């Protein structure tokens, strides 16, 4: 499996476990379920260096999250 | 194991380290976890680790500053601990450093941490070095006091205070300003065989001392001009922490006739008393043409000195001489002896990945448009060599000076580093520099 | 007079023979003689073959006579002429009641100053050429008898994959197949801490895979 | 705006600029109308200017003479100031060169300012340099005084008081008999070449002070 942490700017953490198969737009459309506004746009960032992800069909393993890892989030 | 051994990064940054997936399996490591890294000297520095297949298991890949920070060299052995408990910085105290802001006047901070932090949440101790590049140059840091304590995290919210008041050099802590191997590029093979001929005897002395086996006395670096070896050689010294003398065949040809010996015996002996140190011969040369070549008694001399203090050069003295030379042809006999200059480098015209590579070594500190390509202004350049290309990029740069800064001409006394900062090289500087190519 | 191409091993061979001899060995090195200035490189020649003299029997070798002693096409200096002059004057002054035997180490016949080949002076000229395999298979041997190798190293096929290559390329070619050997098992463990004890470095052994490894490496010196 | 760079000019005229006609059109500037132009070392000068396709509107062509007469040299910033309101002079003295008349004696009035100022109405400023060929040679003069203050208009009807008495050459005023790029012939793109390599590190140190690209050393 791949663990995949959201780091919030409020000092929140979420750890949520993910299959290496399962793409990058169903992590993206959980969060906008967990997230109080989806209607509110946000973008997941992993640093350093600075860099967003645009591809949500991107799988893990090529994404590098492999076994887990930590990404920030920001609005 | 908790215990690794440093190795060179693939990845150019401050606090970025790499090590081999199953290691980040065996201590439960994950990507962007914050590693604690424990040197000599009581010093402990904070990095994020990050995987990578390539790196070995037994071997962690980290840049030149962490070392400086944790005082450790290549062939030394470190401690990587855990750190999951990490609280944001509050409020952070950092001076620059007085060599660092020679001839900069005016408020950096707005040009120099703004751009660097950018949501980067870097992980910072009190009283770490850190270097951050802006104006066409790099500008080394240090953390005077942090309100959090030890370790924090940057952050956006987090207020950062910079005092115009410079720190004075301290002669333990070396500057990241001189030469490294990551600054050495286009050179692959020659460079890795060179590295670890001199690893073995400048680190362990003592095991070469405590073996039968004698480590090579003499190492001859083959290319043309313009190529870089003085680079590649004072590069290593510096990485290897060995006293490191240059000696200049003009500068020995200069001087005159019985006080030649003299500076020659006196480079020696110091070398013996700072040992274990390297000495490197720039134009060998001009200091000992061929036999036919030579026409001078004097000269003859002069060779004569160099071969005896080669063959006095003994074990025990653990120093190591390097010499360059252009052409084969151009060499004395004498000088091709096993006791003497055994070992023999032939340095090869840089290929196009190597001079793409060089290229991205001298643009590290100025900043480029986005319409500039490198690779392109790679692949134009056959026979160019390392030198060329940094001419080029220095044309390139006073070239797009010309065209911007020339029409302003505001440049009156004490000139703003962020003015500096909002200069930027076009594509078309580059092929304009190109065009006047000719030797 | 000892013709031979650099690195055949002239000097070990006349140093091993005063050693067993028991009798004074003088080693006397071309540069060293030129290195002093004029004057004083004739006084360290005079003194060397007095000292000699006092300690017959002795021996005295020259390592680089070429070097003291080009041919006179080749020599440009006045005091350079002096200094082979001094030698020449040095090796007529020889007498039977000194009891000292003078030997030389050179490489080409043709760089040689016709004043050596004198009846008087260097008579025995004795051309030592590049050993067959056997005599390198001899110093392979010779250069693995404190080392610990494998089962699985064959000197024979070594012995069977150098053509040109003289006593010092061997010595080369062991010395860097050790070293690479030390890399490969004790650069990853590395337990150089403080004294180092020889129960770690029995243990160590040479595998074939180091010899392969070190002899592509391209030496034409 | 009112700020220029120096350039080279192409006419070989001592009290000649030019500038582009859009920034003449811009400034309501015309053709034959003097222009006033302040340097450095609250020193003045007034010149005749003209439109050139060629010149760029942000540069301004000029000869040595009104450079020296500014203490400014090429790359330097020079304020140009309309001046319709100018009157003719009535009484001007001036006295040569030592240096300049040096190898020749009697009356030179007839030989050098009868010629040079024949019904061209030049302007000229009271403690300015100027330059006139004759005899074979390049004989420079000074303005020791002028009727109409500050400056002034040469006029046909206006007296010129020539007295065979020369000034002292001073350290800080440099003579035009020095080479200068007008001097050099048969030389463009490499010219050029030379200029646009030690432009930069010679007129600003401060540049090469604080920076991590080196200039050329040698050529
Ligand atoms: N490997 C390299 N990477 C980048 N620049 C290099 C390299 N080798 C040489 N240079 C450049 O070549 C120039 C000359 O280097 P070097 O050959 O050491 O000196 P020299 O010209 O006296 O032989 C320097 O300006 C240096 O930046
Ligand atoms: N570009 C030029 N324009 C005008 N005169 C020139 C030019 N180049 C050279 N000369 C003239 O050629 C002569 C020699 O010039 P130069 O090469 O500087 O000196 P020399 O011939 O004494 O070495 C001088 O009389 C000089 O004025």
């Amino acid at each position: 499996k791949a663990v995949i942490r959201v780091r919030f700017p409020d000092n929140h953490t979420l750890e949520a476990t993910f299959h290496p198969s399962e793409k990058i737009q169903g992590l993206i459309d959980l969060v906008k379920r967990v997230v109080a506004h989806p209607d509110v746009p946000f973008y997941l960032y992993t640093t350093p260096p600075k860099k967003q992800i645009k591809d949500f069909s991107q799988d893990f393993y090529s994404a590098g999250f492999v076994p887990g890892a930590i990404v920030y989030f920001s609005n | 194991p908790n215990r690794l051994i440093v190795d060179e990064a693939i990845n150019e940054d401050n606090s970025v380290v790499s090590l081999s997936q199953p290691k980040m399996d065996e201590l439960q490591l994950f990507r962007g976890d914050t590693v604690l890294l424990k040197g000599k000297k009581r010093r402990e520095a904070v990095c994020i680790v990050l995987s990578d297949d390539t790196c070995s298991d037994e071997k962690i890949r980290m840049n030149r500053v962490v070392r400086n920070n944790l005082r450790v060299r290549l062939g030394d052995v470190i401690s990587i601990q855990p750190c999951p408990d990490v609280k944001y910085g509050k409020r952070i105290h950092v001076l620059p450093i007085d060599d660092t802001v020679e001839g900069i006047t005016g408020n950096l901070f707005e040009v120099y941490l703004k751009p660097y932090f950018l949501e980067a949440y870097r992980p910072i101790r009190k009283g770490d070095i850190f270097l951050v590049r802006g104006g066409m140059r790099a500008v080394e840091f240090k953390v005077v006091e942090t309100d959090p304590s030890p370790y924090c995290i940057v952050a956006p919210d987090t207020v950062i205070h910079c005092e115009g008041e410079p720190i004075k050099r301290e002669d333990e802590e070396e500057s990241l300003n001189e030469v490294g191997y990551d600054d050495i590029g286009g050179c692959r093979k020659q460079l890795a065989q060179i590295k670890e001929m001199v690893e073995l005897p400048l680190r362990h002395p003592a095991l070469f001392k405590a073996i039968g086996v004698k480590p090579p006395r003499g190492i001859l670096l083959y290319g043309p001009p313009g190529t870089g070896k003085t680079l590649i050689a004072r590069a290593v010294a510096n990485e290897t922490g060995a006293f490191f003398f240059l000696i200049n065949g003009p500068e020995i040809m200069s001087k005159l006739a019985g006080e030649s010996e003299s500076n020659l015996r006196k480079a020696f002996e110091e070398a013996e008393k700072n040992a274990p140190a390297i000495i490197f011969i720039d134009e060998l040369d001009a200091i000992a043409p061929k036999r036919e070549k030579t026409h001078g008694e004097v000269e003859r001399r002069i060779v004569s000195q160099l071969l005896t203090l080669m063959d006095g050069l003994k074990q025990r003295a653990h120093v190591i001489v390097m010499a360059a030379t252009n052409r084969p042809n151009s060499i004395d006999p004498a000088l091709r002896r096993f006791g003497r200059f055994d070992r023999e480098v032939d340095i090869g015209i840089p290929d196009a990945t190597g001079r793409l590579e060089i290229l991205q070594i001298h643009t590290k500190n100025m900043k480029l448009a986005d319409d500039v390509d490198l690779e392109q202004v790679a692949n134009e350049t056959h026979g160019h060599v390392g030198a060329d290309l940094a001419a080029l990029c220095s044309e390139a740069a006073l070239q797009a000076i010309r065209k911007k800064m020339d029409l302003i001409d505001l440049e009156d006394e004490t000139i703003d580093a962020e003015v500096m900062n909002s200069l930027a090289v076009t594509m078309d500087d580059f092929r304009w520099a190109l065009s006047q190519s000719n030797p | 007079l000892l013709y031979g191409p650099p690195g055949t091993g002239k000097t070990l061979i006349a140093r091993a023979v005063a050693n067993e001899t028991g009798a004074f060995f003088f080693l006397i090195n071309g540069p060293e003689i030129m290195s002093k200035l004029a004057g004083e490189s004739e006084s360290n020649l005079r003194k060397a073959f007095e000292e000699a003299e006092k300690n017959a029997p002795a021996i005295i070798f020259i390592d680089e006579l070429d070097a003291i002693a080009p041919k006179r096409e080749k020599t440009h200096g006045e005091v350079e002429r002096r200094i082979v002059s001094q030698l020449l004057t040095l090796m007529d002054g020889l007498k039977q009641r000194a009891h000292v035997i003078v030997m030389a180490a050179t490489n080409r016949p043709n760089s040689i100053d016709p004043a050596l080949r004198r009846f008087g002076r260097f008579d025995r000229e004795v051309d030592i050429g590049i050993p067959d395999a056997t005599g390198r298979l001899e110093i392979l041997q010779i250069h693995t008898k404190n080392m610990k190798l494998a089962d699985d190293v064959d000197l024979e096929q070594v012995a069977n994959e150098t053509h040109g290559h003289v006593g010092a390329d061997l010595a080369a070619l062991c010395s860097e197949a050790a070293l690479q050997a030390i890399r490969k098992k004790m650069d990853l463990i590395d337990l150089e801490d403080e004294t180092i004890d020889a129960e770690v470095m029995n243990s160590l052994a040479v595998t074939m895979d180091d010899f392969r490894w070190a002899l592509s490496q391209s030496n034409p010196s």
